[PDB]
RNA sequence: AGGUAGCUCAGUCGGUAUGAGCGUCCGCCUGAAAAGCGGAAGGUCGGCGGUUCGAUCCCGCCCCUG
């Protein structure tokens, strides 16, 4: 609603759940607060069980004026999926992140499906799995044009969030 | 009676040693509990003909209920400690 | 005059809170419910302090409602 990017980073701050709270920030500004509250506020406060709750300044928030011009490709789209293992506390915003960075402008989007964590996976760690969407602005991509982003993307991963292709 | 020995250190060394909620609650009614020894020196403290056996009577159960207090808020955080740890999601 | 379990209410006039109703949880019932039975969990007895070996009970002050 106000047309700004956000991101959320985990965060201890009462009366939130210190596992359940992330910390709203726009570029670098905090601005919020939001998730679960505490359990030990909500039994002394008389509160529903797992009560949420999200508190952000508007004032900290910047104004944005954008005049966007998106770049619609018609040419046909390459699908492809990835399956990364990671430490188990490694956020997986940070692994799209990487992802993304690798993969290059041939990237059109990007999205996570799938979080599993098992005795095929190991101990400490956890495996997602990203839809990929792959297109180029002037012709019609190949498979091997894609693999290449696909695996440029996968040594991004390795080498910001260590993750590991799914064996 | 004299349970300096046998009531209160009894009690003493097997709260200490739960490590449990579950274990803790047997302890209690076991040691502290309305059919534990330390109980009937209360319910026949009517019956004497009080001023220098009760204040060292009541100690025997002020020192007792002081074990199973520290035990059980101990074993209380630690299980809130735990659930909090276990909760923990990825935010992002 | 009273304050008593999460709520609504009896009792206990110094030395094991006697208890109910609702609610909650748990089994019977239902494919699952509601309702019903059945049972369980559930009580520093208003705060602050004295008196006392020991206070829900007696004394001082104060919050609370008619
Ligand atoms: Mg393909
Ligand atoms: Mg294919
Ligand atoms: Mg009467
Ligand atoms: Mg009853
Ligand atoms: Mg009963
Ligand atoms: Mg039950
Ligand atoms: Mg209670």
């Amino acid at each position: 609603a106000s047309r700004v990017d956000v991101t959320l980073r985990p965060a201890q701050y009462l009366p939130w759940h210190p596992g359940r709270c992330a910390q709203v920030f726009v570029g670098e500004s905090s601005v919020g607060h939001a998730g679960q509250l505490h359990p030990a506020v909500i039994e002394r406060s008389g509160l529903p069980k797992g009560t949420c709750a999200v508190e952000l300044n508007l004032d900290a928030i910047p104004c944005s004026a954008p005049l966007p011009a998106p770049r619609v490709s018609p040419y046909p789209a390459v699908f492809q999926d990835v399956s990364l293992v990671v430490a188990a506390d490694i956020p997986a915003q940070a692994v799209a992140d990487a992802v993304r960075a690798g993969a290059g402008d041939l990237l059109e989007d990007i999205a996570l499906f799938d979080v599993f964590t098992g005795p095929q996976i190991g101990e400490h760690r956890k495996s997602l799995t990203f839809a990929l969407r792959f297109r180029a602005p002037d012709r019609t991509l190949t498979e091997d044009d894609a693999s290449a982003a696909r695996d440029a993307a996968v040594q991004s991963a390795a080498e910001r969030v260590g993750a590991v292709l799914r064996g | 009676p004299e349970a300096l020995t046998t009531a209160v250190d009894a009690a003493q060394q097997a709260i200490a040693l739960a490590d449990t909620l579950d274990v803790l609650a047997r302890v209690k009614t076991e040691h502290l509990g309305d059919r534990s020894p330390l109980a009937l020196a209360r319910q026949a403290l009517a019956v004497l003909p009080r001023a220098e056996a009760g204040k060292r009577v009541n100690a025997a159960r002020n020192a007792a209920q002081r074990s199973y207090d520290e035990r059980l808020a101990t074993l209380r955080a630690e299980r809130d400690a735990a659930v909090l740890v276990a909760e923990g999601i990825d935010v992002t």
